[PDB]
């Protein structure tokens, strides 16, 4: 009975295109880093771990 | 959704938004 409207720009033709990369591919990065971070401090960075 | 013209003429279409099972007017489903 009542419009969300996200359904009158979808029928207007105004869409949102998904990102490329999803939260958990994000969460994923933000895993690799912060794991990391905390097991090889800085050299990572650098070279390897 | 294709390669370079130069390699092949096979292409791939993506409806935008659409279910697969009201999609006409092999098959994947996507977000
Ligand atoms: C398409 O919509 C129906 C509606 O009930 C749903 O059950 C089905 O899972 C949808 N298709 C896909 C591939 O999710």
């Amino acid at each position: 009975a009542a419009r969300d409207l996200i359904c009158a720009q979808k029928f207007n033709g105004l869409t949102v295109l998904p990102p490329l990369l999803t939260d958990e591919m994000i969460a994923q990065y933000t895993s690799a880093l912060l794991a990391g971070t905390i097991t090889s401090g800085w050299t990572f960075g650098a070279g390897a771990a | 959704i294709t390669p370079g013209t130069n390699t092949s003429n096979q292409v791939a279409v993506l409806y935008q938004g659409v279910n697969c099972t009201e999609v006409p007017v092999n098959v994947f489903q996507t977000r």
